[PDB]
């Protein structure tokens, strides 16, 4: 049930010694499925540093304490075998490569557009695969709508204009104008397509009197020619 | 801004966005578009840039 | 505005479609009288494209 | 709540002897409320002075707001004063 997140809720309600989640079999173990190994840089892990500092005064109320220590283990015997590790690689390397540079260029390209999750050339009907189009709009609809309203950007051009302490700089929304673009061009989606709809189905709705080397044809000539037969008159 | 911008087919972030604006404000009404573009564009451009 | 969520089931833009190269073109009439007709008038080609 | 409220008035006597300094409309503008007076536009998001980490009562009397608002180094501004001609 979130146990890296429930330390994250009673640090931000700044009340962690009055719960301590009450660390017994019952609870303490049951958001569990050992502490699971946090994942983040320090977010997790700044949390887990507060909470030993806290759980210092009660000291036995807590069993807990003993898996996130042998877990503070881990991590100090993993930091040692990286920083050996990170000594011996300085020490393997060789001493004459000469790294091509138009490769280079293209793992930092490549490497930057994989970060961010967009497609990346390689250079090295069926309503199965109709949504998992329309759950990747709906994907970057729902990243772009959580983007601060009060965004601005700095340019490395603004120190040619000499920006006092008020002036208002003139090259401060070039990002907030682009994410509008983007947002509001991903719901104009089923507009364009119903402009497209009527220009195609009134263009391809002729498609004998406009194209030349169709309404030129033995087939289509004949065809109309014949549709314009007026009936007999009887006597 | 308000100034005339360079030569045509540049389309600058801010005509997108005031002809974002013009669609979602009339839905229709290319003229009450166009003006609200700047009313420097024709009809029969921002309807060939919005396709 | 009035414009839907581009997360509709509707997003297809191409189902009844059909081009004028597909169209149905009129040819000859194959017409049948009876068991024991065979000097009769067999066919009827009024407006017919092909023979 | 209503938006097309007039929220500006102008008095009828020309005053215009002791007003250039003002703001005027070409008459002085008398707004139904005062200015907002912001030191600085731009916030410095980092920054523990604002951006309190968790980790380990101190005074702290820093030189102006001019911390606070991502000021370019001068080296920069000569070097592209220096690019300009």
């Amino acid at each position: 049930l979130q146990e890296q997140s429930e330390l994250m809720s009673t640090v931000m309600n700044n009340t962690p010694t009055t719960v301590a989640a009450l660390a017994a079999v019952a609870a303490a173990s049951e958001t569990n499925g050992t502490i699971p190994k946090p994942r983040s840089s320090a977010q997790l892990e700044q949390l887990l540093y507060r909470y030993r500092a806290i759980q210092n005064h009660p000291k036995e109320n807590k069993l807990e304490i003993k898996a996130i220590e042998d877990t503070f283990r881990n991590i100090s015997r993993d930091q040692d075998i990286y920083e050996t590790k990170l000594d011996t690689l300085r020490k393997s390397i060789d001493k004459g490569f000469q790294y091509d540079e138009d490769l280079l260029n293209k793992h930092l390209v490549a490497l930057q557009l994989l970060e961010k999750d967009t497609d990346v050339p390689d250079y090295f009907g069926d309503p199965d695969t109709e949504i998992r189009i329309s759950a990747r709009i709906s994907n970057r609809i729902n990243e772009l709508e959580r983007l601060p309203a009060n965004l601005g950007t700095y340019s490395l051009d603004d120190c040619l204009e000499f920006i006092t302490k008020d002036d208002l700089s003139s090259r401060m929304d070039t990002f907030k104008i682009k994410a509008l673009v983007e947002l509001k061009s991903l719901k104009l989606l089923t507009k364009q397509k119903s402009i497209r709809q009527k220009l195609i189905n009134n263009v391809a709705s002729q498609a004998h009197h406009n194209i030349p080397y169709l309404r030129d044809s033995p087939f289509t000539a004949a065809a109309q020619r014949s549709v314009q037969i007026r009936s007999k008159v009887i006597v | 801004e308000n100034n005339g911008n360079s030569v045509k087919k540049n389309w600058s972030d801010q005509e997108m966005l005031l002809l974002l604006e013009g669609i979602e404000m009339y839905e229709d009404q290319w003229e009450k578009i166009a003006d609200h573009v700047g009313g420097h564009k024709r009809v029969e451009d921002c309807i060939e840039k919005f396709l | 505005s009035n414009i839907p969520d581009p997360t509709l089931p509707p997003t297809e833009m191409m189902t009844r479609f059909l081009h004028p190269n597909w169209y149905a073109l009129p040819t000859t009439v194959w017409l049948k009288y009876g068991n024991y007709n065979s000097w009769a008038p067999s066919f009827n080609e009024n407006g017919t494209v092909v023979d | 709540i209503m938006i097309d409220a007039a929220s500006s008035f102008v008095l009828p006597i020309s005053i215009t002897k002791n007003v250039d300094v003002l703001q005027r409309t070409d008459e002085i503008l008398w707004f139904r409320g005062p200015s907002v007076i912001v030191n600085e536009r731009i916030i410095n998001s980092g920054d523990p002075h604002l951006s309190l980490p968790l980790n380990r009562n101190e005074k702290e009397s820093l030189p102006g707001p001019f911390v606070l608002g991502l000021r370019p180094s001068a080296k920069f501004t000569a070097h592209r004063l220096s690019m300009l001609r």
